[PDB]
């Protein structure tokens, strides 16, 4: 809910890892942190949505009036616009709460924004998105995208800022992104090509019936198959 | 800044973009390196489709992170 | 260490200070360098205007971070 310096980012490098974070913020018009705020942020809503709040461009040239914030890492200088993502789930264990999944005190630890607000440390989060991923576990929703929900199975629990699935690792989170858009198309209606080696993402109408792999240069294999059985083309009698 | 945009099929494409560019300035820029009109292309992240009129900054989406790419012949 | 100052001409000048420094001293350091007065320069952090009786440390503002100078 509401803010202070305990601020967690995700550095992609030299860090790899999620590190303490540095609250900034830069004119929305000219890009530049020339923009002086009367008021400071009090609350998460206030710095990740858009023209939340307002000030003003100490330019001569520029009358901008739009607080743009952004977070970098704070574990090391960081250029003017090395950003890192914010990872608001993620803060210090002030309460002193055991993990959920270890029942151990561990610092910093991500809250889940269920009912309970229940508490889990980040290296049992990083074993249960690997597990859930693993196990094709992960919920896709047409509004928030591909996320898992609470660990205790809370409802209406599902993680935004999808950015704190970079705690899966690396090789582990492109995995992320790559079944996310795999069942992105099939939300869409789509369907992936049987055909292996492809794995193509293709969409075509509803109504037909025949799948043409077919883009361009690279983007299809031109394998022909049906939507119900994915094996190939056919007339009729879809059964094996 | 650099991202990169692959589709499911493995190829992959390097831009040059802002932050503040916007999803339809991404569809643009691949047009001009692939040929691939933009009212086919359907750009997404994390699982989550890419709106037109948003920003790349609006997904938080950061430099050498990866935009999917999936076509709309219809 | 090293912080560094951004002008509107979009020259980045780099000084070398140290966390006690207050931000006159600062301002001197700006001078040494493009002679601009100090009565004439406002230094812009995270959204704050600078005032002359703090330091750096009083700021948070750590090594190789970036100021920005705006004229009065
Ligand atoms: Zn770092
Ligand atoms: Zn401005
Ligand atoms: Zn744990
Ligand atoms: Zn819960
Ligand atoms: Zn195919
Ligand atoms: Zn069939």
């Amino acid at each position: 809910g509401p803010l202070g310096s305990s601020f967690f980012v995700y550095c992609k490098g030299p860090c790899h890892k999620v590190q303490p974070g540095k609250l900034r913020v830069q004119c929305g018009t000219c890009r530049q942190a020339t923009l002086t705020l009367a008021q400071g942020p009090s609350c998460w809503d206030d710095v990740l949505i858009p023209n939340r709040m307002s000030g003003e461009c100490q330019s001569p040239d520029c009358p901008g009036t739009r607080a743009e914030f952004f977070f970098k890492c704070g574990a090391h200088p960081t250029s003017d616009k090395d950003t890192s993502v914010a990872l608001n789930l993620i803060t210090n264990n002030s309460r002193s709460i055991p993990c959920i999944a270890c029942t151990d005190v561990r610092n910093p630890v991500l809250v889940f924004q269920c009912n309970h607000r229940h508490v889990i440390c980040l290296d049992c989060f990083h074993l249960y998105c690997v597990t859930r991923l693993n196990d094709r576990q992960f919920v896709h929703d047409a509004q928030l995208g591909y996320s898992l929900p609470c660990v205790a199975g809370c409802p209406n629990s599902l993680i935004k800022e999808l950015h704190h699935f970079r705690i899966l690792g690396e090789e582990q989170y492109n995995r992320y992104q790559q079944y996310g858009a795999e069942e992105c198309v099939l939300q869409m209606g789509g369907v992936l090509c049987p055909r292996p080696g492809c794995g193509a993402g293709l969409l075509p109408e509803q109504g037909q019936r025949k799948v043409t792999c077919e883009g361009g240069n690279g983007l299809g294999c031109g394998f022909v198959f049906c939507r119900d059985c994915k094996e190939a083309y056919h007339e009729g009698e879809c059964d094996s | 800044m650099q991202i990169f945009v692959k589709t499911l099929t493995g190829k992959t494409i390097t831009l040059e973009v802002e932050p503040s560019d916007t999803i339809e300035n991404v569809k643009a820029k691949i047009q001009d390196k692939e040929g691939i009109p933009p009212d086919q292309q359907r750009l997404i992240f994390a699982g989550k489709q890419l709106e037109d009129g948003r920003t790349l900054s609006d997904y938080n989406i950061q430099k050498e992170s990866t935009l999917h790419l999936v076509l709309r012949l219809r």
